[PDB]
Formats: C-alpha cells, sequence, structure tokens
C-alpha cells in the first residue's frame, strides 16, 4: 500500500557547533503501530545520522526513553504518531541540562537516589536462616511505590524542581519511602536526615503532575504526602527530646 | 589515555555483573572494583523480564528433579557438574535476593510463592509479578549502591580488552559523554555483556544486547561455544517482537490458526484440553520448540493469518472473563493494547515466534574462567554449560545470581594471585586499541551501516530460523561474508565527540557480524537436530549422540575466518538415552 | 579539556501559562486570595459589631456595595473550588490498607463531602431558624 | 554533590497550620460566605435571624467567640501560607517573605483575639 507521512520537529543541539538548541523537521512514514522511538530509529537511519538519544528495552520498563512530546513528558516508546497527526515537537527531557540532542545530564537524579540510601538497613538475618516472613498485606504497604523505573518523567513534570534544582525530587523520595515502609527495614532514621531537609519533602507544594505523567503508575505524590506526615512525626519527636 | 587502578573490572551492569560486583565486594572489602556498562545499570536488558527465577523450594521438590529437567531440556548438551552446582546454589541466591529487598510474591502465610515455568513438573519459579527481572535488577543495583568498593563507570563503552602472555591486564573503554578514551588496569576482568539477540531482524531483546563482549572475546582467540542454539520464544507481537508472557497460556489462553483450529493437537501435543483446565505438557503448555516449530508447520500449510507486520497465529484469551483479563494481568494488557491495538478482553492478540535467548556464549569452565587467565564470563554472554542445546524457562535468571556470585569470588581470587606483567606490552595493547579506533573513524567508502544491520537481521532470520536447511544456511553464510566485506566500506559521517551514537552503533554492528558468522557456521557444521537447532535435510532430522554428543567451539582468527573445533560433554549421573 | 557545553534552559516567571494543568494548579493556589480577603472582612464586621449598632449598620451597608457582593460571590466560588481540590488531594496523605489492597480515595472523599454538607445544613439551620 | 548533612526545615510548623486551616475553610467557609457575603446583605433570612441584636448575642456567647476566632484565623494561616509559596512560584522576590506573610498572619491572629475577647 502507501504509508502516511508525518512532519516531526526535533530539538537538536550540538555542543561543539551550536550556541543554543534549534528545531529540525523530518518527514517520517508511519502507521497505527509506529512509535516515536521507531520514528527516531528511522530518522537516524535515513535522514540525520548524528541524532543521538537514550533507549533500550523497547517496551517501557527500562527507563532511558524520557523526552518531551508537545511539552508533555513521555516515554518515546509509549508515544505513537497516530495521535499526533496535527503537529509533533520533540524536545529533550525538561528541567535537565541538554548535553546532546535528546540526551540530558541525569547526574543529579543518580546522586539524589544514592543519597536517600535505597537499600535494606539494620537487618542481621543471613541466607542460611531462610527468607524473611512478609505477608501480602505487609507488601501492599510499599508495593506500588517499587515499580519506579527511574525514567525521570516526574522530574520533568514537577515545577518545584525546575525552580529548585537541589530538590532531591519525587522519585528519590518515593524510593526512600518504599524502604521506610518495608517491614524488613530498620533504617528509617538514616534517611530521615535527607527527608527533613528543605530540599526534601518540604520542597513539594503538591502540584501533582508527577503521578499524572507516571508511565508505571507509582503515584509518587502520595508518597511525598505520607513522607510529609512521617517528617512531621519526626519533627515533633525530635522536639520532645530536650538537651 | 588516563588510567585507573582496580583489583577487578566488570564489563556489564546486568544482573550477572551487579551480583558479581556485590560478591566481589563482600569477598574483598578492600578491593577497588571497576563496574562498567554502556547504560546506567537499571537500563540493562534484565529489567525487561516477566517470567521468574528458578529455585528449589517446595517440600516435594529436590535438586535431582531440577537437575533432571535442566539436563533433559538441554538435550544432554549440558556440563552436568555445572548443572549440579547451579541447582544446589539456586535457593541460596533467591533467598539472598529476598534478604536484599526483592518483593517476591507471597503466599497468604508469608512465605514466597512459586509457579510453573519451562515445562517443569514441580513448580519452583520465584516471581515478583509480571515484573520479576525489573525487581531483581533494581534490587541488585540499589543493594550495590551500599558498597563503596564498586567504583561505577556508567555510560562507558568498553572497546577492547588488553591481553599479554595469556593473561588479562585491563581494558580500554570510551567515556561516552566525553568521547575520550580511558584505560582500566585490573588483573581480572569479568564479561557480563548479555546475549546477542539483536542480530536477528525480529527479537525480544533490548537495543544494547548487541553481544559486544562476545566479539571482544573472539578478537583474542577465545572460542564461542554452542552458538548455533538460538532460542525462539513463541508468542510475540509482530513487527515489534515484544514478548507475550507464557502466563497467558498458563491461565487458559489458546493458539489458533486461520481456521480457528487449535493446531497444536496435530503435532504430538494432543489431545485437546478444555478451555477450563490447562494441563502442563499438553496443547498450548507443551514444549517450547514444538510450539514454535508447530508455527512453522502451520506456515507451510498456509494456515497462518496474513498481516502487514508478517504472518501470525492468534492467541485467543477471551475465555477468561473481564476481571481476569483487565485486572489480573495489567502490564500484559497494557502492552497488547498499546503495541498491537487490541483489547485482550474483546479480541484476540496476534502473535508469532521470535528470537529470544542466546544459549551460546564465551567458553567458560566450572568457575566461569575462559582460556585467558584472569578473564571471566558470566551471564547470557557466557556459556558455563548449564543450558546445552536448549535452556529451561526461568533458569537464566537464577544463573545470573548464582554464577554471578561465583564469578565475583573467583575473580577476586585470581586478581589476588596474579603477579605482574610486561608494562610496555600492555601500554602497546592500549595504544593498539586507540589506533584501531582511529582507523575505524577515518575509514571511508560511503556504505550505510543501517542497511548492513537490516540485511544481517534478514539473513539471520532466514537462514538460522526455527527450521533450517543447508541451502539457506549456506546462503546466510555467504551473505554474512558479503556484509563483512561491505563493513570495511562504511563511513561514520558523525565526527562529534559528545555522545556520538553513530560510531558506537557501528562498532556494535561489527561485533554483531562476527558473532553472527560464528552462529551460522556452527549451525551449518552441526549435521543433526538437537534442541533449538532443527534441520530438515535427510540424515539430520534426528538427534545424533553417536557423532554430535559434543560442544561446538567457534574460533575467529586474524584472517577473518571462522573455524570450528569440538569438545566433550561432562556427564555425572544422567547418561543420554 | 571537555568538549561538552551542557545547555541549561531557563524557567521564566510565566512557566505556568503554558500547560493547562499548571494553570489549574496556580488557580488552586489563587483561592488563597478570597479566603484571606474573607477573614479580613470578618475582622471588619467583628470590630464594627462591637462598636455599636451604628458601626454594624455601616458594615452591612458596606456589604451591599454591591461590588462587594460581587467580590463576595467570587469569594464563595473560589472557596468552593478550594473545598473541591482540598477533598481531592487530602486522601493521598493516608496509606490505608483494606484486605491486602491500598484503598481510597473515593470513600474518604465521600466522607469529607458528607461532613461538609452536614456542616452547611446545621449551620444554616441554627443561623436562620432561631 | 548533595549536602551529606542538610538543614532540617521549619516548614512542618507552617505546613501544620496551613493544614488545619485549609481543612476548616474546606468544610465551613462556603456556608459562612453564603451567610455573610450573600444572604445577610440581601435580606434572604427569615425574620430577625441576622439582625444586630441576635448577631451580637451569638458573638458574646462563648461558642460564638471560639467559632469566630477559628473562622477568621485558620483560613488566614492557610491562605497566607499559599501566598508565601506562590511568591516563589511566580519568581517574585520578597524581602523577609517568611516574616512578612506569617508575621501578618500572627498580627491578624492577635487582632482577631482582641476582637473575640470583645472590644
Ligand atoms: C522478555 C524477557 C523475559 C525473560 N524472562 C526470563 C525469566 O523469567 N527467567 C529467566 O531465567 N530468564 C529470563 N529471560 C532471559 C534472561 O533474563 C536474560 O538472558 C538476562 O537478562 C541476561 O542478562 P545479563 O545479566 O546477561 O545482562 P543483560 O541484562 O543482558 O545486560 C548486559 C549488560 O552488559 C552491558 N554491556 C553490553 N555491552 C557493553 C559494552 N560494549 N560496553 C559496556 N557494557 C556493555 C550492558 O550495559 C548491561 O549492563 C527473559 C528475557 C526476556 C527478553
Ligand atoms: S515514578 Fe514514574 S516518573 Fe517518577 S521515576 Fe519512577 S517512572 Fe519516572
Ligand atoms: S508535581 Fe512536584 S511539587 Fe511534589 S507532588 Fe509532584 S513532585
Ligand atoms: S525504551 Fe526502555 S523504557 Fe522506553
Amino acid at each position: 500500500a502507501e504509508m502516511k507521512n508525518l512532519k516531526i520537529e526535533v530539538v537538536r543541539y550540538n555542543p561543539e557547533v551550536d550556541t543554543a538548541p534549534h528545531s529540525a523537521f523530518y518527514e517520517v512514514p508511519y502507521d497505527a503501530t509506529t512509535s516515536l522511538l521507531d520514528a527516531l530509529g528511522y530518522i537516524k537511519d535515513n535522514l540525520a545520522p548524528d541524532l543521538s538519544y537514550r533507549w533500550s528495552c523497547r517496551m517501557a520498563i527500562c527507563g532511558s526513553c524520557g523526552m518531551m512530546v508537545n511539552n508533555v513528558p513521555k516515554l518515546a516508546c509509549k508515544t505513537f504518531l497516530r495521535d499526533y497527526t496535527d503537529g509533533m515537537k520533540v524536545e529533550a527531557l525538561a528541567n535537565f541540562p541538554i548535553e546532546r540532542d535528546l540526551v540530558v545530564d541525569m547526574t543529579h537524579f543518580i546522586e539524589s537516589l544514592e543519597a536517600i540510601k535505597p537499600y535494606i538497613i539494620g537487618n542481621s538475618r543471613t541466607a542460611d536462616q531462610g527468607t524473611n516472613i512478609q505477608t501480602p498485606a505487609q507488601m501492599a504497604k510499599y508495593h506500588q511505590f517499587s515499580g519506579c523505573i527511574n525514567c525521570g518523567l516526574c522530574y520533568a513534570a514537577c515545577p518545584q524542581f525546575g525552580l529548585n534544582p537541589e530538590f532531591i525530587g519525587p522519585a528519590a523520595i518515593t524510593l526512600a519511602h518504599r524502604y521506610n515502609e518495608d517491614s524488613r527495614d530498620h533504617g528509617k532514621k538514616e534517611r530521615m536526615a535527607q527527608l527533613n531537609s528543605q530540599n526534601g519533602v518540604w520542597s513539594c507544594t503538591f502540584v501533582g503532575y508527577c503521578s499524572e505523567v507516571c508511565p508505571k503508575h507509582v503515584d509518587p505524590a502520595a508518597a511525598i504526602q505520607q513522607g510529609k506526615v512521617e517528617s512531621s512525626k519526626d519533627f515533633l519527636i525530635a522536639t520532645l527530646k530536650p538537651r | 589515555m588516563q588510567t585507573f587502578q582496580a583489583d577487578l573490572a566488570i564489563v556489564g551492569a546486568g544482573g550477572a555483573g551487579l551480583r558479581a560486583a556485590i560478591a566481589a565486594a563482600q569477598a574483598n572489602p578492600n578491593a577497588k572494583i571497576a563496574l562498567i556498562s554502556k547504560v546506567y545499570p537499571m537500563r540493562s536488558h534484565t529489567v525487561a523480564a516477566e517470567g521468574g527465577s528458578a529455585a528449589v523450594a517446595q517440600d516435594h521438590d529436590s535438586f535431582e528433579y531440577h537437575f533432571h529437567d535442566t539436563v533433559a531440556g538441554g538435550d544432554w548438551l549440558c556440563e552436568q557438574d555445572v548443572v549440579d552446582y547451579f541447582v544446589h546454589h539456586c535457593p541460596t541466591e533467591m533467598t539472598q535476593l529476598e534478604l536484599w529487598g526483592c518483593p517476591w510474591s507471597r503466599r497468604p502465610d508469608g512465605s514466597v510463592n512459586v509457579r510453573r515455568f519451562g515445562g517443569m513438573k514441580i513448580e519452583r519459579t520465584w516471581f515478583a509479578a509480571d515484573k520479576t527481572g525489573f525487581h531483581m535488577l533494581h534490587t541488585l543495583f540499589q543493594t550495590s549502591l551500599q558498597f563503596p568498593q564498586i567504583q561505577r563507570f556508567d555510560e562507558h563503552f568498553v572497546l577492547d580488552i588488553l591481553v599479554d602472555d595469556g593473561h588479562v591486564r585491563g581494558l580500554v573503554a570510551m567515556n561516552m559523554m566525553e568521547g575520550t578514551l580511558v584505560q582500566i588496569r585490573a588483573n581480572a576482568v569479568v564479561m557480563a555483556t548479555g546475549g546477542a539477540g539483536r542480530v536477528y531482524r525480529y527479537n525480544t531483546n533490548g537495543g544494547i544486547v548487541t553481544g559486544d563482549g562476545m566479539g571482544m572475546a573472539l578478537s583474542h582467540g577465545v572460542p564461542l561455544r554452542d552458538m548455533e542454539f538460538v532460542q525462539y520464544h513463541p508468542t510475540g507481537l509482530p513487527g515489534s517482537g515484544i514478548l507475550m508472557t507464557q502466563g497467558c497460556r498458563g491461565e487458559g489462553g489458546i493458539l489458533v490458526n486461520k481456521n480457528g483450529y487449535r493446531y497444536l493437537q496435530d503435532y504430538g501435543m494432543g489431545p485437546e484440553t478444555p478451555l477450563g483446565e490447562p494441563k502442563n505438557k499438553y496443547m498450548e503448555l507443551g514444549p517450547r520448540d514444538k510450539v514454535s516449530q508447530a508455527f512453522w508447520h502451520e506456515w507451510r500449510k498456509g494456515n497462518t493469518i496474513s498481516t502487514p507486520r508478517g504472518d501470525v497465529v492468534y492467541l485467543d484469551l477471551r475465555h477468561l472473563g473481564e476481571k481476569k483479563l483487565h485486572e489480573r494481568l495489567p502490564f500484559i494488557c497494557e502492552l497488547a493494547k498499546a503495541y498491537v491495538g487490541v483489547d485482550p478482553v474483546k479480541e484476540p492478540i496476534p502473535v508469532r515466534p521470535t528470537a529470544h535467548y542466546t544459549m551460546g556464549g564465551i567458553e567458560t569452565d566450572q568457575n566461569c574462567e575462559t582460556r585467558i587467565k584472569g578473564l571471566f564470563a558470566v551471564g547470557e554472554c557466557s556459556s558455563v554449560g548449564l543450558h546445552g542445546a536448549n535452556r529451561l524457562g526461568s533458569n537464566s535468571l537464577a544463573e545470573l545470581v548464582v554464577f554471578g556470585r561465583l564469578a565475583g569470588e573467583q575473580a577476586t581470587e585470581r586478581a589476588a594471585t596474579a603477579g605482574n606483567g610486561n608494562e610496555a606490552a600492555i601500554e602497546a595493547q592500549a595504544a593498539g586499541v586507540e589506533q584501531r579506533l582511529k582507523d575505524l573513524v577515518n575509514q571511508d567508502g560511503g556504505e550505510n551501516w543501517a542497511k548492513i544491520r537490516d540485511e544481517m537481521g534478514l539473513a539471520m532470520e532466514e537462514g538460522c530460523g526455527i527450521y533450517r536447511t543447508p541451502e539457506l544456511m549456506q546462503k546466510t553464510i555467504d551473505k554474512l561474508a558479503e556484509l563483512q566485506e561491505r563493513f570495511k566500506r562504511v563511513r561514520i559521517t558523525d565526527t562529534s565527540s559528545v555522545f556520538n551514537t553513530d560510531l558506537l552503533y557501528t562498532i556494535e554492528l561489527g561485533h554483531g557480524l562476527n558473532v553472527a558468522e560464528c552462529m551460522a557456521h556452527s549451525a551449518m557444521a552441526r549435521k543433526e537436530s538437537r534442541g533449538a537447532h532443527q534441520r530438515l535435510d535427510e540424515g539430520c532430522t534426528e538427534r545424533d549422540d553417536v557423532n554430535f554428543l559434543k560442544h561446538t567451539l567457534a574460533f575467529r582468527d586474524a584472517d577473518g575466518t571462522t573455524r570450528l573445533e569440538y569438545s566433550d560433554v561432562k556427564i555425572t549421573t544422567l547418561p543420554p538415552a | 579539556t571537555t568538549k561538552r557545553k551542557p545547555y541549561v534552559r531557563p524557567m521564566t516567571s510565566t512557566w505556568w501559562k503554558k500547560l493547562p494543568f499548571y494553570r489549574f494548579y496556580m488557580l488552586r493556589e489563587g483561592t488563597a486570595v478570597p479566603a484571606v480577603w474573607f477573614s479580613i472582612e470578618l475582622i471588619f464586621g467583628l470590630f464594627a459589631l462591637k462598636n455599636g449598632p451604628e458601626a454594624w449598620a455601616g458594615f452591612v451597608d458596606f456589604l451591599q456595595n454591591p461590588v462587594i457582593v460581587i467580590i463576595n460571590l467570587i469569594t464563595l466560588a473560589a472557596a468552593l473550588l478550594h473545598t473541591k481540590t482540598w477533598f481531592e488531594l487530602a486522601p493521598k496523605a493516608a496509606n490505608i490498607i483494606v484486605k491486602d489492597e491500598k484503598m481510597g480515595p473515593e470513600p474518604i472523599i465521600k466522607s469529607l463531602w458528607a461532613v461538609t454538607v452536614v456542616a452547611t445544613i446545621v449551620i444554616l439551620f441554627v443561623a436562620l431558624y432561631w | 554533590m548533595i549536602n551529606p548533612n542538610p538543614k532540617r526545615s521549619d516548614e512542618p510548623v507552617f505546613w501544620g497550620l496551613f493544614g488545619a486551616g485549609g481543612m476548616w475553610s474546606a468544610i465551613i467557609a462556603p456556608v459562612m460566605i453564603l451567610l455573610v457575603g450573600i444572604l445577610l446583605p440581601l435580606g434572604l433570612f427569615p425574620g430577625d435571624a441576622l439582625s444586630y441584636e441576635r448577631v451580637l448575642a451569638f458573638a458574646q456567647s462563648f461558642i460564638g467567640r471560639v467559632f469566630l476566632f477559628l473562622m477568621i484565623v485558620l483560613p488566614l494561616w492557610c491562605g497566607l501560607h499559599r501566598m508565601h509559596h506562590a511568591m516563589h512560584d511566580l519568581k517574585i522576590h520578597v524581602p523577609a517573605g517568611k516574616w512578612v506573610f506569617y508575621g501578618l498572619a500572627a498580627i491578624l491572629t492577635v487582632v482577631t483575639l482582641i476582637g473575640v475577647v470583645t472590644i
């Protein structure tokens, strides 16, 4: 047959030539199954070989796909050209530094996630004793918050982070909460330090865009609110201790 | 070139590489472990799993049963002592993963639940949900953060390794963001680069599974064992090649051709089981190879549905009920609805077999050490002798943590007792990698690398499919040699230094061509039918233990030719019959 | 030296004017204006109330401006938006589990709106029937 | 790198007040605005329910005093908190913004307190 063609506008940037990013326009054939990741594959294969971008799993589970589609933070593998017949502009992921084309400096994300200490702390059980005993009830306290693929859409969604780059961010907070609410962990106090920071839970004003753009339905904002609760408990307890 | 000092360096942040970094850190708390990967560790292919990890747990189970299912599933091409170690170490590593915070699904009493995978009689596959490889990769990585011995080099493309006097001394990699080269010195290097399913046009693998570590191992004389056994998963979406988990059939789903006839009963998988109770070993829960091959036969009979994305069969799941379809399997329903525009509650899913797993890999002994002293290989990129001619479902994951731990501890040992080597020779090797890169960059000819990748995927899909014939296999061999001649005329038109994906993808294509030639030659020379390798010509449609009860070794010499040798298979307690 | 030149995009004071979701958020915070406005009015009528029926009658005449009736209507509008969004966002700070599942927010929302209607009714009843 | 030992914030205080205030104005404010901003200066009430004598009588009652203090002060802390953060959201730089907005809140809280002890 004959496939339709869509005009995609991509925000290119080469730090060795360009002073500031700029749009480029590419016609891409598509059908009811063509994703934006596929489209980028075609563009780099036949139209501009110097277009760089992050990607891997091709099925929205890894998390390197993050980019902007018409100022909406989306995964490029979960976005389909059939829904954009009236214009499509692809920018790099928002509120991050643009290193090249559609690749950004993910360093701060990594640093925050490491800073909230995302691992089991204070458990002395060893493998020769069997596994821990955890009910589906105990698991459901944190299960939803564990499906975070570290893709970073929420950081492009939160405006408080775009205003405050030192904000550790929704994903890091959500992971920390995931380990605090794990019945097998006894290291809450090790992460309360970063949580009570002004760069912690107290930089969210509850905009709620993060949970909306979340492609894995983690609902990080609710974790931020329960984290404000736990942080207030922590504040009062730290006040009732004198010295 | 800047240089870093490390006790051991791991190439690959996959489950094998992360578990190896953790075991090596816990073994030597004073070590400096250089963990390297071309993507952030949570972007490795292991995240993309929906099945589970095998580990003996139930009271009515035994290590003998797991051992037996593995050996038989591998068509007796498995090193049986290795299989014994594996089955005896699975529960310790799955339990250890539970201790590290992995959210295994639970029985209502608190213990970890198991389900049936790979056709095993006794269910022993631990699982998180349809998100098992995700939770295991993220658990291993987030646990890896707590070990300061692990200096990570995220987004670093390992170019080559440094070998002198039969011992490894480090590797040369590229800082991807910076476009500058870096030497890493280490008396032990572990390869965990994952398989090479991306050489096929249609595969379930991520873009980074280009098997770079295998090709690097070829460049230094190490052989690739049993490369002919490419495992096709059946039910996969057309065009994309995206996995439909076997749980779909495990709940009651059926496979039908263009006539609505559950064709599987015509290929030794009968009689037909009712829509109510699914029975393991029968109908849509039968052997994997027989279901894929059954698709091939239904394609020969013209019973397949023609579709622009390719010919397909139908996975009908309507007979499960709204609540069981939409609510019980969320990720699979979202997947189907998204990528083939089909509601599994309202319509049937179009599926077809697809290239999945790489049974072959770098040749390793029982301690994951190759023919080069100090150089190790673990994971899908390796071949410890656990899978043979066909890997069992949910066994590769357990392999990642078991043999990852083993490879870590052993790599610490070998790095401890290495001694020193000739420095001028090693710096000469690093300068050699640098010059080779310069050569690839200045190379001109006007050939497009992408069309070479596409034609390679088509060649592999045609000649090395589910069923194979000598004419088409020789055709794929000659086509791969032609593409090898065309790779020397490729011109990398992107001369930038910040995240130059052009160059990197080109190098990945080179490794892919070498490995693919190893596959096609290993299959053309194996004149028998065993496991995933299935031929049609006279005298080869059956299993030959008299002449082919042996491992296919694939060498690539400096003259660009792929030679073959054969090694023997270690038997312990289960002789072939 | 590094050939990198990481480009940082600016974030203007008009970042919220772009996407409608942002606009909705800024409105939701903008409800703060008529609420504190209303508390100011409450102080007005308090001290006018204690300053005799003279000052009180002056205050009620102020309320009949009628542009003050316009502003108070807008105050009721914004306060209703505040009740809506508040009842929507409040249940997320609770992590309740009902039989192996994290519940909400529909039961909590229904409870809060029920309490609010009960309040409004009881208040108009005591305030007008007696 | 992120501060390994960051400063705990005093926000949990204002976020507390802003909470209880927002809840209060969520449940009670609409009917009050209907009563005072609409129903009263339009005579839409039966008899002398909203006349000076009955209003003053309710005010000088204890429960009237308390309900008045809450109805004035809680929405003040709430809305003023929201304004303090909205300043930041609009990139409008305000000197001593904390002291400004919360200071005004405590000012009008003392004022309301002097009003509910009757002038
Ligand atoms: C959909 C799906 C479901 C599966 N389900 C199961 C299951 O239930 N059970 C099971 O046992 N198996 C399963 N498998 C197979 C098995 O999980 C995979 O073989 C496994 O992911 C192998 O991972 P790995 O540890 O070898 O490394 P991979 O996950 O393959 O990752 C490769 C690593 O090497 C690095 N790397 C590669 N090349 C380079 C280079 N040039 N330089 C630097 N670093 C490099 C990458 O950065 C990465 O860290 C499944 C596979 C798929 C596709
Ligand atoms: S939660 Fe959704 S958005 Fe926040 S990180 Fe995990 S995936 Fe990216
Ligand atoms: S949108 Fe932003 S302000 Fe908090 S609730 Fe989500 S991170
Ligand atoms: S490509 Fe890996 S998540 Fe979209």
